[PDB]
């Protein structure tokens, strides 16, 4: 079992992301559970001498069944630059 | 599948949920397990039973009401959400679990889930 | 809001502002119905839904009965945080005024 957990302040970057992770897996004949979209990160700083915002969306994915593959394919994944992947094996 | 299926012969699965259904016959009951050998120890069958939550639900209940219940069950803090699946899919929080029941029950009578639960 | 009219604003305030020292990650909600107040705490992070099920349980609604909720004339989406919402929709008084009502 492959888990994987997306971050990114754009949260069009991490839905195309997400596609892109789900479809790879589905053509490699794995099993996909989700994306589960999880809560938005809500941080602030507050501006002295007014508030700026930071929010980090987040998924997950995981990845039932991988075969030889699916790995192969993930590596090779060409993934936006602004999202954050992590991976735990079962 | 589920561990529950393996240690539970069919025979008493089948009688626990016909006895649920002649006196709750608008409820759906549930049987929710983790979505998660030298790798054995002495507590891993004690604490296994322990993840393993059953429910017994209005057939008009949401899966939302459903997912409360379980939060509630695992008495999870501030940080932490549960996620649900019906054989790997993640159902809408509107559907209502006798929809699901009605397509998705097992031959014992259960409706089997999966949860996660994801420490943002 | 009936509320608004029985109490005096500045009544209203100290009753959000000393709900918020208590529970800072709390959103006040005021409920009354779309044409018999109560005052709610809710998680910053509790979605539309979770409130409007939550709120389902606290009266003796029957099974095929749901709550329904407004926020001003909009209703709000299911999936939406209520942090989010409170900030831009609350009222001067601290208090996020909600009407709810039930349908089958």
């Amino acid at each position: 079992r492959i888990r994987i957990r997306l971050k990114a302040f754009d949260h069009r970057l991490i839905d195309q992301a997400t596609a892109e992770i789900v479809e790879t897996a589905k053509r490699t004949g794995a099993q996909v559970r989700g994306p589960i979209p999880l809560p938005t990160r809500k941080e602030r700083f507050t501006v002295l001498i007014d508030q700026y915002e930071i929010r980090t969306h987040l998924r997950l994915v995981d990845i039932v069944e991988p075969t030889e593959k699916t790995v192969d394919a993930l590596m090779r994944l060409d993934l936006a630059a602004g999202v954050d992947v992590q991976i735990s094996l079962g | 599948h589920y561990r529950y299926q393996y240690t539970r012969s069919f025979a008493e699965r089948a009688k626990e949920t016909e006895s649920a259904r002649l006196r709750y016959p608008k409820h759906i009951p549930i049987l929710c397990e983790p979505t998660s050998v030298r790798l054995f120890s002495t507590r891993q069958q004690v604490q296994r039973e322990l993840d393993c939550n059953k429910f017994l639900l209005p057939e008009t209940a949401t899966v939302m009401e459903f997912m409360m219940a379980l939060r509630q069950r695992l008495l999870l803090e501030e940080g932490q959400a549960v996620f649900v699946f019906i054989g790997n899919e993640l159902p809408p929080n509107s559907a209502c679990l006798g929809d699901i029941y009605a397509r998705a029950k097992d031959p014992d009578g259960f409706l089997y889930v999966s949860y996660g639960v994801e420490n943002t």
